[PDB]
């Protein structure tokens, strides 16, 4: 996260850490008690996943949680077009008790609305090219399906949608795919891609549009 | 699913880091730029027995993840982070044919994968990010080798780490 700030502890309770070998690589959302919602591009043959963090040290974090996950569904049109429908859903071996520190949250239902301002949360790079010690909070505002399209072309789809690009560069960076985006307390998006370097003025973050996808989310869940 | 990783078996690093691409075959030529005729400036990539290690690499991608994978398609580009001048692309020029050169614009997907293949990895070009992937591989000429489009003839490398810095 550019230019964010620490989150305050445990204000994000749905916040996953992925992590391989004890490297983070990648975030996601719990949204539901055995399910974590990803990119598709986070894919792995099996994940150590943290829940309830704050830093990355599960002995220092009371109430966190490290689980195990071997079995994850990416969309079926992940890719199709090139970075387009980058989400994936997965289970958990073992459901988790709900507490102050570990909640899942709804996936909004209405698409993203211009100017709305939302948070983005994740462990990914500072500005000075660093790895945070604890969870990054930045504020970005949902920008117009035609900046966005006139930004990312020729690959802009509307499985997509774009954020921050304001003066004071805030951005979302290497190490936040996955990770949420809040919009008047509902997930909106996932972290997915941009331009690299991070943080370019004017360059929004490109987040997967969960509007478009909640019935798929809902019935792969219920099964 | 497929992470590459570079000769100490760490991931490679989307973007943050440079790598020297050793070759298996090749170890006594590292990357360099040369001319291929009469052009005014040296944008041709060439393994070059001159230039040990030679000029190392990033590999980067949009993705906000902070590794890399063989299904990912990249840039690949010398110089640091900051800079776009020495990003990779293919030009036919006649007598390499489909020739590996540094140009100084970049696209938001690049058009290179990074594939496992015997001992290591070699790159493969797909031209429009189509499904098609051409491999790269070496034409002798002058006292070098020149990287270009050369499909079933790869050129296999090691990746490693440039932390000697």
């Amino acid at each position: 996260i550019i230019n964010g700030e620490d989150c305050s502890p445990h204000s994000q309770p749905w916040q996953a850490a992925l992590v391989m070998e004890n490297e983070l690589f990648c975030s996601g959302v719990l949204v539901h008690p055995q399910w974590v919602l990803s990119a598709a591009h986070c894919f792995q043959n099996s994940y150590t996943i943290g829940l309830g963090l704050h830093s990355l040290e599960a002995d220092q974090e009371p109430g966190s949680q490290m689980v195990e996950a071997s079995l994850s569904v990416r969309h079926p049109e992940y890719n199709r077009p090139l970075l387009a429908n980058d989400l994936m859903l997965i289970k958990l071996d073992e459901s988790v008790s709900e507490s102050d520190t570990i909640r899942s949250i709804s996936i909004a239902s209405q698409c993203p609305t211009a100017g709305n301002s939302c948070l983005v949360s994740g462990w990914g790079l500072l500005a000075n090219g660093r790895m945070p010690t604890v969870l990054q909070c930045v504020n970005v505002s949902v920008v117009s399906e035609e900046v966005c399209s006139k930004l990312y072309d020729p690959l802009y789809h509307p499985s997509m949608f774009c954020a921050g690009g304001g003066q004071d560069q805030k951005d979302s960076c290497n190490g936040d795919s996955g990770g949420p985006l809040i919009c008047n307390g509902y997930l909106q998006g996932l972290v997915s891609f941009g331009k690299a370097p991070c943080g370019q003025v004017g360059v929004p973050g490109v987040y997967t549009n969960l509007c478009k996808f909640t019935e798929w989310i809902e019935k792969t869940v219920q099964a | 699913s497929s992470v590459v990783v570079d000769t100490n078996g760490q991931p490679v690093s989307n973007g943050a880091d440079a790598y020297y691409l050793v070759p298996v075959s090749h170890g006594h030529a590292g990357l360099a730029l040369a001319k291929i005729g009469n052009e005014a400036e040296p944008r041709a990539v060439v393994l070059d027995p001159h230039h040990r290690p030679g000029l190392p690499v990033r590999f980067e991608s949009p993705l906000r993840i902070n590794i890399i994978k063989e299904s990912y398609f990249l840039n690949i580009k010398f110089g640091p982070s900051s800079s776009d001048s020495g990003v990779w692309d293919v030009i036919q020029q006649d007598p390499i044919g489909l020739a590996v050169k540094v140009t100084d614009t970049k696209s938001l997907l690049g058009p290179f994968k990074v594939e496992k293949e015997g001992e290591g990895y070699k790159i493969v070009y797909y031209p429009e990010r189509g499904q098609t992937g051409l491999d790269i591989g070496l034409v002798h000429r002058n006292d070098k080798y020149y990287l270009a489009v050369k499909d079933g003839e790869p050129c296999v490398f090691k990746i490693r780490k440039a932390t000697d810095e």
